[PDB]
């Protein structure tokens, strides 16, 4: 059972979450491209399990994307002033059709 | 790096910051994250773009555009968050002042 969210499924898009979780395709292909993602810890379960907590539960900032504190780490900020990491516990669920992934953002 | 507005905001995240449009717009706020995006469409369409973005908690509306075009007021003027998405992609400011009124960021 998916519950829903202004019309969006909460259930993880796997290739767009994907794209932060390290050693997978779609994150190495990113970083091959000359992307440097943020990175979120853990895995797709990690993912669902933040998405059935928290989404619906923080602030949207748009139609679709919703920025939530998690009180605890979820992964690590690219800085683009740096070219370093930060650890943050902000993310922004970006929601679609097919499912949403949350973004690690600056803390 | 990051633009040069986003560079701006996060340079001064520790600031009030007065945000302007060119429609008369006009809020004060502060900066609560920074976070990579795009804007939405698949990553073979021609129009697809990616972007760096500011979550902006605006604390007052201190002018409204006597027109209702523009996407963030549009947002704003609904009441279901005071969080507004601010980026240089899509509808941005024309102006970030501090609250001294000094300019430290123009569009260009």
């Amino acid at each position: 059972p998916y519950r829903e969210v202004h019309g969006f499924p909460v259930k993880v898009k796997p290739g767009a979450q994907e794209k932060h979780i390290p050693n997978t395709p779609n994150y190495k292909q990113e970083i091959a491209n000359g992307k440097n993602k943020s990175i979120f810890y853990g895995d797709n379960k990690t993912a669902q399990e933040l998405l059935d907590k928290y989404a619906g539960k923080g602030d949207f900032l748009k139609n679709g994307r919703e920025r939530v504190d998690f009180g605890k780490p979820i992964g690590k900020y690219y800085d683009r002033n740096t070219g370093e990491y930060v650890e943050t516990t902000k993310g922004l669920i970006h929601y679609g059709k097919d499912g949403a992934a949350i973004v690690p953002s600056r803390p | 790096g990051y633009d040069s507005l986003i560079e701006t905001l996060i340079k001064y995240e520790n600031n009030d910051l007065i945000l302007e449009w060119t429609s008369g717009l006009r809020i004060i706020g502060e900066l609560d994250t920074v976070f990579e995006t795009d804007n939405g469409l698949d990553e073979d369409d021609n129009n697809y773009t990616e972007y760096d973005a500011a979550a902006f908690k605006v604390n007052k509306i201190l002018s409204k555009p006597i027109q209702n075009e523009g996407n963030v007021y549009n947002w704003l003027r609904q009441e279901k968050s005071s969080l507004v998405e601010i980026s240089l992609y899509d509808d941005p400011p024309s102006t970030v002042l501090l609250t001294d009124g000094q300019r430290v960021w123009k569009s260009d």
